[PDB]
């Protein structure tokens, strides 16, 4: 059940990743990308599961 | 292994063919996709990865094939991506080829390129013993089944 | 039997799901159609049968699949149609359990198209008995191998 | 018998075929669908070879 988190910056069209997940609330997300944590509004965050993988390793 | 694609694409018409090559055996998937963007590029490739066995992929440094769709869909499906052989090289010109054979049978390009993708997966090599790219694929991937 | 296939059209969120099941191993193809024409089913037939053998499809009366484009597609391909007769389940069942699976994983993605794919990809790589089962996609490439050996 | 034709006879929109192929002219195709000669102007005829059919 790993995640991995795509996101975009505020005020930044570049989208960034991949990233850990820390925390998802509900109107805001808590990531890990390289070494800075980041909150990052729900809506500018992709969350993403390995869950294809899982379904035959 | 039977699960290593190069995927690239080519261009015909002004439109983008986005072409998969199953390097062992030769078979290719071919579309042509509104634009040449990672969104389409990652549904092309969730696409594939959910009908042949897709363990890693081989592209070249193209925008649409390192976008964060593309770096989504390859952990989804749990797709390895490599972004270092001229084997797609040398298929995006056969299915060019084909096309141009088989143009004038179909209005559009995307009904011209699946022709061609049919016709390629489907010839058979002529000699004694000879084989289709498609059948090629399938006994690849039937042998790697039984050990398991 | 290695080559025949049923075709359907299902309903999701207002949109057309074309749906594609090789009878023999519960392998299934399905791709949200921009709209549920002759044009569209043709082009998805031709996508198919390049991938699989495709030798019969069969479907039920609706206009897309009886439109002259899908007839052209099958004349082209080698493809025998046999179409339903009218008031008469394989693929409906597919259509039921490809839906479960678009639920199961629909908040993993915006658009239903990627969830559909999604499905597919979770309906074809599953594993009946589990662990000690196979895959639809395993069936379907042992019966076209087993098919290519004779 | 390569050929195949799918037409539409007048200003009816309901595609019509499949017809056989009689001849093939610059401006018009002659086909025959059951006993029915038709010629028909070419931009309102599709001609179907099974050329995928004859690969393999
Ligand atoms: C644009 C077109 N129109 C066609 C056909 C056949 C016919 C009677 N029509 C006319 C027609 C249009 N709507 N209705 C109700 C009838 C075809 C075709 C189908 C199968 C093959 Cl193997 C080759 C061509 C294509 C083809 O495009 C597709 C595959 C449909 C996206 C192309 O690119 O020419
Ligand atoms: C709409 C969308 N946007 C996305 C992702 C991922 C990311 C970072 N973005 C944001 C982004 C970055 N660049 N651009 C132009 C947009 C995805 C996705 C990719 C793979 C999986 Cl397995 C699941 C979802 C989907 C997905 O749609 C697709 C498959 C693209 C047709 C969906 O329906 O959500
Ligand atoms: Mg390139
Ligand atoms: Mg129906």
């Amino acid at each position: 059940q790993n995640f991995r988190v795509y996101y975009r910056d505020s005020r930044d069209p570049v989208w960034k990743g991949p990233a850990k997940l820390l925390e998802k609330g509900e109107g805001a997300v808590v990531i890990q990308d390289n070494s800075d944590i980041k909150v990052v509004p729900r809506r500018k965050a992709k969350i993403i599961r390995d869950y294809g993988k899982q379904m035959a390793g | 292994s039977p699960g290593i694609w190069q995927l690239d694409c080519t261009h015909l018409e002004g439109k983008v063919i986005l072409v998969a090559v199953h390097v062992a055996s030769g078979y290719i998937e071919a579309e042509v996709i509104p634009a040449e963007t990672g969104q389409e590029t990652a549904y092309f490739l969730l696409k594939l990865a959910g009908r042949w066995p897709v363990k890693t992929v081989h592209t070249d440094n193209g925008s649409n094939f390192t976008s964060t769709t593309v770096k989504a869909a390859c952990w989804w499906a749990g797709i390895k991506q490599e972004f270092g052989q001229g084997v797609i090289e040398s298929m995006n010109k056969e299915l060019k080829k084909i096309i141009g054979q088989v143009r004038d049978q179909a209005e559009h390009l995307k009904t011209a390129v699946q022709m061609a993708v049919f016709i390629h997966n489907k010839k058979r090599k002529g000699g004694i013993g000879g084989y289709s790219a498609g059948e090629r694929i399938v006994d690849i991937i039937a042998t790697d089944i039984q050990t398991k």
